[PDB]
């Protein structure tokens, strides 16, 4: 049975650095954990899979190679993505009173 | 009448290879033919010039109309514009004017008006590509 | 859908029936058999002894060699007599 | 009046029938199958132009050479006449020399 | 690369997005409209507009240029002239340096072709490879090379480096087999005898100054010393070299490949070599 | 246990292998069962859409044989005699009733016989087209790597629902290594579907990769494609067709 479709909307959590460093400690320690290199496949998979399970939002294959460091992972996860259609993006954008938009699709 | 045998080593010797062999390690460079492997590690320039499948610098003379002489640096990766700036800086003292060039960003090539294949090959060797 | 099975070369030697009129004449001679043996070896079923010339073929080859390819001694003698005549 | 007064019956195309869906499959049979088969061997058509291309004269010459003996009598006569005409046209007519 | 990030931004690449590279598709010109119609680029009435202008080379009745010039034997016998692809010492050194040709083994036309150092076309009357002195002053390889022609300077360079060079003849059939042995092996034929040089070429290949493969080996040291004296280098005693056996290895004058005798059949399918034992066949293939 | 794939072939020093999630078809949620390193020279080449167009057009047109044919004035029935004399009738001059000007006459420049459109791009160009298509799918997030194509069931509804849940495209091209070893479950599931098409690795091509919105590859297919496409790089100029024996070529 198909589960309810996962909404692609994602708002980065406020305690995101804390959660990320907790996961980094769980997976891997030294000072400046931002600069920990993910050249190891095991460690990269563990960290990214944990983050994907926890936040409901995975790094796409296209961006997977540019996650060279925990800093890169943090940058990827602190950028929001909204799944609202263009209809919503326009209508909920403070339309002037003389502008009317309707969608029949 | 028929006598089979296994002297097949002399046939394995005749079988040709489909893959270009990696050049053997030489004690001293440049090699007697002038060839030189790319330096390890690669230079940290914004651009990289990959060797040809025969392990030579991809710099080629080209000619059109019988009078338009050009030189092409072909297998460029990264900042082709940085490479163009470097090539202009390196070639302007030789010409006395900034060389006229075309940057094919799509194909990753740089085309320079005039023949500079030898100078550009030496220059790329010095840069370590 | 599922793709149809990929096209492949017919495995092993291909022996056309000589009785058929539509089989090309080049697929019936000994050269075809020799090529089949070279391509598939023992699996061809070609008797290896047939690859070498039969005694009549060998006699023809020897006659052709005697006729057209002189020995090194004969060539040297002809060159020597030509040089002597020129001198 | 050279225009139809009604809309033609709608033309429905199934973009995902088996032929369209599997179009192109095995076009790389050579470079992905150790070159056992050439992609031109995938071509189905007249025996005289499988994996081959030419102008009309070359096509007609090839057709006569390869299946001329199997051609019907008047078809072969037409092909012979066509080859003769095409020879004259391609070797004696035209803007260029 | 930034281009792949741009792709990530852009819509899906499909069969509705494809466009040829600009400049790779010239527009088709067809004779319709004011500019390209009417007379359609053919001009006013005449032979050229009718399409019936006379053949190329016709000059309107004046005796044509290509006929009023006297016949001269520039190309007489062109298809029977022997051609030899040049292999400069520069090219040989380049191949050895890049490892495409292995100097530790005897170098023959098969090895040159397999390393792609030379391209031989027996159908175009190539009779093999000629060694070329170009690059002699920088040749520093010890090699045992078998060529068809060799210049005096090329021989001198090869021998000064401590190597050996021999000029060996190949008839067109043997040459084709040597250049592409695998197709010959797939032909399923016994390896034929290498024919002797034609009478005109016999003195060349029996002369020791050319290092001919049919020359008296007794005269080789004298010729080598003469070259060393002429070109001012000390002749190295290759017998002392540890690779002397390789440098001495030479195929029999009737032998196409180094380790294969005439008459053998190479079964590549099961990695075997069938050898005839009939006395008549053995005599023929040894003759 | 993560399924990690490393790049078997040597990678250029200045380049780092690109990466993809190894997924599974065994469950709707099994979107990350491993991590695969893909060769950048196959999966991170330059985005040559022009080369994609070249290869796609070659695929469309090289097999084409048009069977359209018209009769010329020589082949139309009849038309031997001159209809009327040159002068006297007051009518236009004509030589046969089958000239192109006439109703029922020949066609002056119609299609002529079965015509082939056959041509071959260089095999290096065709392999490069395959590489570019793979890089494009990966960069646009249409490429999904699977450990295997094994399904819990051969029900097509399961496959369609799995694609819908994982937000795959309307069309999926699943590629398995060889025809024989393809799992029976995926074979049964895809045999009944129109937009989910399953092909062997040897059947991969630019046209089908572009027709299908998403491309699903197994790890053996990834290794196989890397080997085959990278072989085109660093290969010699052929001495004879590669079907013939070579020292190092299977
Ligand atoms: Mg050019
Ligand atoms: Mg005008
Ligand atoms: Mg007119
Ligand atoms: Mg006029
Ligand atoms: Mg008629
Ligand atoms: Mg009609």
């Amino acid at each position: 049975v198909c589960p309810p479709l996962r909404s692609r909307a994602y708002t980065p959590p406020e305690d995101l650095q804390s959660r990320l460093e907790s996961y980094v400690k769980e997976v891997f320690l030294p000072s400046n954990w931002q600069d920990i290199s993910l050249e190891d496949s095991r460690l990269k998979f563990n960290l990214l899979a944990h983050l994907a399970d926890d936040l409901g939002h995975v790094v796409p294959n296209s961006r997977l190679h540019q996650m060279c460091r925990v800093r890169d992972v943090l940058d990827f996860y602190n950028v929001p993505i909204q799944d609202r259609s263009k209809f919503d993006e326009l209508s909920a954008s403070n339309l002037p009173p003389n502008l009317k938009i309707t969608w029949s699709y | 009448f028929v006598e089979s045998v296994d002297e097949y080593q002399f046939v394995e010797r005749l079988l040709p290879a489909t893959r270009i062999p990696d050049p053997p390690k030489h004690e001293h460079y440049p090699t007697p033919s002038g060839w030189q492997p790319p330096r390890d590690p690669p230079p940290n320039l914004p651009y990289f010039v990959r060797r040809s499948r025969m392990h030579n610098i991809p710099v080629y003379k080209d000619i059109t109309h019988g009078n338009r002489q050009m030189t092409v640096i072909r297998k460029v990766e990264g900042d082709i514009w940085a490479l163009q700036k470097d090539v202009e800086d390196f070639l302007s003292p030789l010409l006395g004017k900034t060389p006229v060039t075309q940057v094919n960003e799509v194909t990753g090539t740089l085309r320079i008006k005039g023949y500079f294949d030898q100078e550009l090959k030496a220059w790329l060797l010095e840069k370590g590509f | 859908y599922r793709a149809r099975p990929p096209p492949r070369r017919r495995p092993g030697p291909r022996w056309p029936d000589p009785e058929d009129l539509l089989t090309p004449r080049w697929q019936l001679g000994p050269r075809y058999a020799a090529k089949q043996f070279a391509r598939y070896g023992a699996a061809s079923g070609v008797v290896p002894g047939s690859l070498w010339p039969s005694p009549e073929q060998l006699r023809e080859l020897e006659a052709e060699e005697r006729e057209w390819y002189p020995s090194l001694a004969t060539m040297q003698e002809s060159l020597r007599v030509k040089q002597l005549a020129e001198e | 009046i050279g225009i139809r007064l009604t809309l033609p019956p709608p033309k429905v195309v199934d973009r995902w029938n088996e032929k369209r869906a599997m179009f192109g499959v095995y076009d790389n049979i050579g470079i992905l199958g150790n070159f056992e088969k050439h992609p031109k061997e995938l071509i189905r058509g007249p025996i005289w132009l499988r994996g081959w291309k030419g102008n009309e004269l070359q096509r007609c010459i090839r057709k006569r050479k390869m299946v001329g003996s199997r051609m019907f009598a008047d078809d072969l006569h037409n092909l012979n006449k066509r080859i003769r005409y095409l020879y004259k046209h391609f070797n004696r007519h035209g803007k260029f020399r | 690369a930034r281009a792949l990030d741009l792709l990530r931004g852009l819509p899906r690449v499909s069969l509705a997005n494809l466009k040829p590279n600009p400049g790779s598709k010239k527009p088709e010109r067809r004779p319709r409209g004011r500019r390209r119609g009417r007379k359609c680029g053919r001009g006013h009435k005449g032979e050229r507009q009718r399409g019936t202008r006379p053949r190329l080379g016709f000059e309107g009745g004046q005796t044509p240029f290509y006929i009023r010039i006297p016949k001269y034997g520039f190309n007489e016998g062109h298809s029977f002239r022997r051609q030899y692809k040049p292999l400069s010492l520069n090219r040989l050194q380049y191949l050895i340096d890049l490892g495409r040709v292995d100097p530790s083994q005897p170098i023959d036309l098969t090895q040159l072709v397999n390393g792609r150092g030379v391209t031989i076309q027996p159908l175009k009357r190539d009779y093999g490879v000629q060694l070329v002195e170009e690059g002699a002053d920088t040749f520093t390889a010890k090699v045992n090379i078998e060529v068809q022609l060799a210049s005096e300077l090329a021989i001198a360079a090869i021998e000064k480096n401590g190597g050996v060079v021999t000029t060996a003849f190949y008839d067109p059939r043997s040459l084709d087999i040597v250049c592409k042995p695998v197709p010959f092996f797939l032909r399923g034929q016994p390896i034929p005898k290498r024919m002797l040089p034609p009478e005109e070429l016999v003195p060349y290949y029996t002369d020791a100054k050319n290092r001919g493969y049919l020359a008296d080996p007794a005269k080789f040291p004298e010729a080598r010393l003469e070259l060393a004296r002429k070109y001012g280098y000390i002749l190295p005693d290759i017998t002392k070299d540890e690779l002397f056996k390789m440098l001495c290895t030479r195929k029999d004058p009737r032998q196409i490949f180094f380790g294969l005798a005439p008459g053998w059949v190479v079964n590549m399918a099961d990695k075997k070599i069938l050898k005839p034992t009939d006395e008549n066949l053995l005599k023929y293939y040894t003759s | 246990e993560p399924v990690l794939r490393k790049v078997e072939l040597p990678v250029p020093t200045h380049r780092r292998p690109v990466q993809a999630w190894v997924e599974s078809l065994r469950g709707f949620e099994q979107e990350r069962v491993g991590l695969a390193d893909l060769h950048p020279d196959v999966f991170a080449t330059a985005p040559r859409l022009d080369i994609l167009h070249q290869v796609a057009m070659w695929q469309k047109n090289f097999k084409r044989i048009s069977y359209a044919k018209t009769k010329t004035r020589a082949e139309v029935r009849g038309g031997g005699r001159k209809p009327w004399p040159q002068k006297g009738t007051g009518r236009a001059r004509h030589g046969s009733i089958r000239s192109p000007l006439w109703r029922g006459g020949g066609v002056a420049h119609g299609p002529r016989g079965p015509t082939s459109y056959y041509y071959m791009l260089p095999m290096k160009v065709r392999a490069l087209g395959l590489k570019v298509a793979l890089t494009v799918k990966l960069a646009q997030d249409d490429l999904h790597i699977m450990d295997s194509l094994e399904l819990p069931t051969g029900d097509p509804q399961y496959l369609t629902e799995l694609a819908h849940y994982r937000r795959w495209g309307d069309s999926v091209l699943l590629v398995d290594l060889t025809h024989e070893e393809m799992p029976q479950s995926i074979v049964e599931a895809t045999s009944r579907l129109k937009t989910f098409n399953l092909i062997p690795a040897v059947g991969l091509n630019v046209h089908s990769m572009l027709k299908h919105q998403t491309l699903v590859l197994t790890l053996p297919t990834v290794a196989f494609l890397e080997d085959k496409l990278l072989w085109q790089d660093s290969r010699y100029r052929p001495l004879y067709p590669f079907s013939l024996p070579y020292s190092d070529f299977p």
